[PDB]
């Protein structure tokens, strides 16, 4: 059945016994760039099996006060083994991506949690003097990710960082309409994962990975894990996908915390 | 010197209007177009995806997540779950969903509106729902008996728990108003128990369903307006 | 010459007892339930010759909006000089009602049309006659020289493009190319434009993180051409701008609070967009 | 070098399906040399919502068991 | 081919027969059929004259003051809400309008309209003031309305408007149908809403009539310029003609001069007509 | 760019203007059309329609609704027991009338007027009255022989409730002024009785008729013009 | 894309027919897309008063007695 | 006289501008182009 | 006497062959009996850029030894 | 319309033939492109030269 | 018959006093005869038919003594 899949790619492969089919974002498979649409001159370097293989973020732990979760999605990749080296050797590149989330549960278990994928998630500062901006370093929170308030207190290290209520998912909108981005929900009662497939998007057909993310990844409870407190793990595991690269160039080693 | 005259209407500007005008910037090279993913033709391709409805606007429930989240107990109720007006662009609670937002920018409309409801609570928990939709002018649903008596469909717990229910395009004139109207409204939306919910041992006794609103394939729209949701000093 | 497809028509449709039933799903899969009245209630045939025209992204997008507000002083004292001409950043971040509407899309490709709507009155109650006055706006790109006064050399526009209007006439207006450099403008812009490399300092970014950085088209220049008057005479310019011949990209949801700003950063006293019911039974 | 197109239908028409001859159409000829100062372009209602609302990677119709 | 004539006459010479064009009865709802080669002999007559001017296109076919805005232009702080001006869109303001819409319960039209505009100096004394611009801007029902005249809303960024130069051309637009029925109505025979059992004892006082029925939203006209010194009174008058109209169920003229919006009497003014002294005075 | 002239009228406003102008909702969906019942075309479908004549203009019977009504008796008489101008638009007595007021919009006027009567007297009741219709230019129709003289038809009352009488347009003019024109002056309609009303014993002795007016197929009007009839404070 | 028709007759025209010169001819070509924009149209001289004067069930005749 | 409508652009001076206009010298004889080594077609021409 | 020409592509125009359709055609027709009235002729995209690069009397290859 | 130049696919280069090398005292230019420098993509080029034109400029 | 005549001089007054409010409007009864040249053309003839055309001119002036701004009239 639809329920069962398995995902190859690269040297590694997920097998997920219930999965909720899967999504591919405006039904848009990811393709490597075309002749007729290219910017840069150099022959590319296309790490196929390098760089299109699942990879592991750290787990967190849904509580019923979790207000959810969420990634850069190269960012989060960024010192990823040898995708992150290829990231950092060249100017320029592109990808898709194949994110699988996954959050196990018993059959008493209830709650659920929303997965969607924004490009260009935009966050807002933190601080309300507005006359700074969020610095490289809080932006950029790497494999751990960020997370999620139900509060918002813009003191004037708030002074740099983002902040988001989950409520208006730190983009000023309400979440109730994130279902606009390509989603798809975990409901424990139904399913243990998620599967969405990502093109690269922008308005440019390739870029640096060093100064652009190209999609955000924003994880919502939508129903609190109620059991008859509870704690259950949440993974996020993702595979780039037809990466390719152009620029090569001088490790390229960014600010550090 | 041919020889013209200049009718009313003439030296104004209109602001929806559609003239040529010379370029200011002659033979420029525009950048060429790319396939670039998602591409958009019309806003009613966005009217017909579902957004969660805010329906819990309450006290305590107010501005925040919690405001998404349709309770249900086990206990016996005889009580509606929820009630809605079916006035899209100007209840409290419908003109925030995507649905609203899209529509806030239109004066008037027409066709039908979906609904889906989705069970959030435990594998081990069943039961049965009604949603209802009862059309314009007469005492909105008070108990089941007028549930039933209108349009309505038995939601039943299932591993398809998604359900929807679509408020057909009933109407006496072809289009509504977005506008709240005194002379249109779109009837009502209820949801009663059909059921007790049954929870066996060691289960919550106490769950959550999420509530979704999109426009059906035969919606539209009838002239852009300005929206009262943003405001600027 | 073809007559354009209409909404969704109804095919007649009487009640059934089917064990393959449309009404139940699983949106979990990211996918909505797709059912039209037939496949709930029993219908009738409808013809349906209604059409989406009205929210087609060009029409949606196909009115003038005032973008910007731009104010300029003819007046002959000795600390007025400053005050002969206004420079303006381009953006329609300025006002919020085209903002948001722009905000749906993340990318949007399109050419521009700007009219000038321009007014004066007297900001003195010595009211005395002016003459009709021509005032220039000229266009600087970015990297090009701009004006230190009112008068100057820059104002001879050898290259760039500049319109001189006269008051009482029609309002000016001209076309202008799509000018992105990227495939499509982005409305957002998830990054930096400028990576802090090992060596640099912790809070960079601060000064440029977001499109703020990285979206420059160039200012407008805005003089009286006139020499000034023993009269002081105030004026202004309202910008209308326009899209034509737009398209649009990976769809968003739209603002739900009090904008502020250049990004997308909300402000304390107004992060409350719904109203308060009494009851979840309320109708 | 003028194309000649139908208008939108107006009061008067009995016809809906613009069809009621050549009575209903409107001519245009542009007069500039970039494309850039043309007026709007002709409508296009072609519309495929599937792209935001079932981009599913397995085809699914919608009687079918959302998942079997 | 030739724009039809009306009836022509046939000759005729005198009738002895039992045909009888003359009798009838008008009991049966038809009206007499009776020409004047039924009634009298005649001679032969080529008529070519043509029912132009009856048409209903030509008929409605001049624009007609429906309103007459008042809007000043003002330094004094307690007069600057005068600075712009909203009217609710209607016909109703102007009498000879109505009395001819309102021959048809119901019709469909678009509709041109035109404005045209005059100023002058209503205060002692008079100053130089710059020429206004003035911005005339519709407001859905439904759409913010502003609450100054330099309220946000003038953005427009949807609601449709025009930016006219006093002194150039009177402005003008063309508005389609804008009906949601498929016919808008001059007349409406009920209520917005149905009172129902309890509730408020005896409703509709303040619901009846098309006057509740349908809003069409409001025009908003403001001047642009900031103040001035001087000050001066702006005039806007308001014209608009059917185009391309059909019309439905046509009903009587109205006798009584109306009693505002509704089709309400005053008890001051209903003898339409003038006496004679008898029956058999000319 | 193409060299121009602009010409006398440039710039104005003409109410009669009958110009393209742009539309201030582009690409809006009008409502479509139904086959909407009763359809009027021309204003001349309306003045054909027979409606009544408030004949009884006499005061006290003015603005009420005996004012429709025209008294008959079955006393011998030889009065004459009807007076209209005609002008159609300027009489008192019709410029109300549905046919008056569509003329109350125009300036000229043409063609045949018909004229009906009903008897509404007992089933008893018979007699015969003369309906006359003498051109302008003369002494008032003073008696039954004048009345003979012009165009007349007889009204015998029975089965058929009702008559016509056709006033034919006899016109020096073409079309004759709406307004009160001395020049073209309508003419006189009358009636008398042929003989009087025999009434059988125990009926109504007094009874009444009514009086239509309407447009003949002949029938049209001019330019329009503003109608005098309503009016509004400032 | 002009299309043609009749002028109405004036004080130096042709009978009523109409029909004699060429030289009795307007010209017109719609500027706009929406209909709406269009000048008013061609006189439409059909009338039908049965509507009005006589919706009779029955078939009635001028000549037949009215009653039977 | 043909009925006509003046759009906003009209009576404006922009510096790009491109559109015909009188001569001020009609019927003036151009003195006949000869060939001059060294055309220049293009700014990249003497870009690369 | 008008000429048709094809205009300069724009925002959401054809493909980059700029040979679809008629909407990206204009008309021109020239008012004046001088031709120094007509408006800007249009430009020649031509080029010859080895005039001033690559005068050399002897021409030569790129991989050819220079000397 | 004529266009720029586009760029052709290569690869590694072991010619005793070599496009960087040159002598600019012969007065021309140098002429090597990207394509004879380094290992190069296909790339299509429509970035034409109409705003340098001296027509434009 | 080819030329425009002058037929008539119509006297409108804006008046700022509270008398003379009349003076805003003017109705003349229409005709000819008010000018001798045109009339004496026309009376060649018995009879005429013809379509007119008619075009207006205005003038004015500030007549008194207290000259002051007034704005452009309608
Ligand atoms: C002589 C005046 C020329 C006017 C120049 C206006 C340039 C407008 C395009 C630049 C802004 C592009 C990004 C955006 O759509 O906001
Ligand atoms: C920018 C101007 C748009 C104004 C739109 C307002 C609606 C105009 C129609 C008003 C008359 C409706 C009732 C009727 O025709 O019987």
């Amino acid at each position: 059945s639809d329920r069962v899949r398995q995902i190859t790619l690269g040297n590694s492969t997920i097998t997920t016994q219930e999965a909720a089919n899967a999504i591919v974002a405006y039904g848009e498979w990811p393709t490597y760039i075309n002749d007729s649409e290219a910017n840069p001159v150099d022959a590319p370097t296309e790490p196929d099996v390098s760089s299109n293989r699942f990879y592991t973020l750290e787990s967190v732990s849904w509580k019923t006060t979790s207000r959810g979760w969420w990634w850069k999605l190269p960012d989060c990749l960024k010192d990823m083994g040898m995708f992150g080296q290829n990231m950092y050797y060249h100017y320029l590149g592109r990808s898709g991506y194949t994110i699988h989330v996954q959050c196990n549960a018993s059959k008493f278990h209830q709650g659920a949690l929303g997965v969607f994928l924004i490009p260009e998630f935009v966050m807002a500062c933190n601080t309300e003097s507005k006359t700074s901006y969020v610095s490289y370093i809080n932006a950029n929170p790497g494999e751990r990710g960020g997370e999620f308030t139900n509060t918002y207190n813009p003191s004037n290290s708030e002074g740099r960082k983002f902040a988001a209520l989950d409520y208006l998912l730190g983009s000023g909108v309400l979440a109730g309409n994130a279902f606009v981005y390509p989603h798809q929900i975990i409901n424990l009662r139904t399913n243990n994962s998620a599967t969405i497939v990502v093109p690269y998007v922008n308005s440019l057909v390739i870029d640096c990975m060093a100064k652009h993310n190209n999609w955000g990844i924003v994880i919502l409870p939508l129903a609190p894990l109620a059991f008859a407190s509870p704690q259950v793990p949440i993974t996020v595991t993702i595979a780039p996908m037809c990466t390719e690269f152009n620029g090569l160039r001088n490790i390229t080693v960014p600010v550090h915390q | 010197g041919l020889p013209t005259m200049n009718t009313p209407g003439s030296n104004q500007f209109l602001t929806s209007d559609d003239f040529q005008s010379p370029c200011a910037l002659p033979n420029f090279d525009v950048t060429p177009p790319i396939h670039i993913p998602g591409e958009v033709k019309n806003m009613m391709e966005l009217a017909e995806i579902d957004t969660l409805i805010p329906m819990n606007a309450v006290d305590g429930k107010v501005n925040t997540m919690e405001m998404y989240q349709i309770p249900l107990n086990d206990n016996l109720s005889k009580a509606p779950i929820f009630c809605l007006s079916l006035s899209p662009a100007s209840d409290k609670r419908l003109s925030h969903t995507m649905l609203g937002e899209i529509l806030n920018y239109y004066t008037h409309w027409t066709g039908s509106i979906r609904f889906t409801f989705l069970f959030c609570g435990s594998m081990m928990a069943t039961g049965k729902l009604l949603l209802s939709y009862s059309p314009p002018g007469a005492k909105p649903p008070t108990n089941r008996k007028d549930a039933m008596l209108g349009t309505h469909i038995i939601w039943d717990l299932g591993l398809q728990s998604s359900c929807s229910m679509v408020a057909p395009w009933i109407s006496n004139t072809v289009y509504r108003r977005c506008a709240r109207d005194d002379f249109t409204e779109g009837g009502f939306i209820t949801c009663f128990y059909q059921t007790r919910i049954v929870v066996p041992a060691s289960t919550p006794t106490s769950m959550f369903m999420l509530g979704f609103v999109s426009a059906c394939p035969d919606f539209s729209v009838r002239l852009l307006r300005d929206t009262p949701h943003i405001s600027q000093s | 010459v073809s007559q354009p497809p209409s909404t969704q028509s109804t095919e007649a449709t009487s009640g059934v007892n089917s064990q393959e039933v449309p009404a139940l799903t699983a949106v979990e899969t990211g996918a909505s339930g797709q059912a039209i009245p037939s496949d709930v209630v029993e219908t009738r045939h409808v013809v349906n010759y209604k059409t989406r025209s009205e929210s087609c992204l060009e029409s949606f997008f196909g009115r003038a909006a005032c973008v910007t507000i731009l104010s300029l002083t003819n007046s002959s004292k000795s600390g007025e000089e400053k005050k002969h001409f206004n420079i303006w950043n381009i953006t329609y971040t300025d006002t919020v009602q085209l903002r948001r509407k722009l905000e749906f899309f993340t990318y949007s490709r399109f050419d521009l049309e700007m009219t000038f709507v321009f007014t004066e009155n007297y900001p003195s109650t010595a009211s005395g006659e002016v003459r009709n006055q021509v005032y220039q706006i000229m266009y600087i790109p970015p990297g090009a020289p701009r004006p230190s006064s009112w008068d100057d050399y820059t104002w001879q526009s050898s290259s760039n493009p500049s319109i001189f209007y006269m008051y009482g006439n029609a309002p000016p207006r001209m076309s202008i190319p799509y000018v992105g450099i990227a495939n499509a403008y982005s409305h957002f812009y998830d990054g930096f434009a400028r990576v802090p490399l090992e060596g640099e300092n912790t809070d960079a970014g601060d000064t440029f993180y977001g499109l703020v950085s990285i979206n420059d088209f160039g200012v407008l220049a805005v003089r009286a051409v006139n020499r000034s008057n023993p009269h002081t005479i105030h004026t202004s310019v309202r910008v209308y701008m326009k899209p034509k011949h737009i398209r649009c990209w990976c769809p968003r949801p739209p603002r739900a609070v009090l904008y502020r700003g250049e990004g997308v950063d909300m402000i304390s006293s107004a992060i409350l967009p719904l109203a308060k019911v009494d009851s979840i039974t309320t109708f | 070098g003028a194309q000649v197109s139908t208008q939108k239908t107006g009061a008067h028409e009995n016809q809906n399906v613009a069809a009621n001859g050549s009575t209903i159409n409107y001519t245009t000829i542009n007069y500039y040399k970039d494309s850039a100062s043309n007026s709007a372009t002709r409508q296009d209602l072609s519309q495929d919502p599937s792209k935001f609302t079932e981009p599913v990677k397995d085809l699914m119709l919608k009687t079918a068991p959302a998942l079997n």
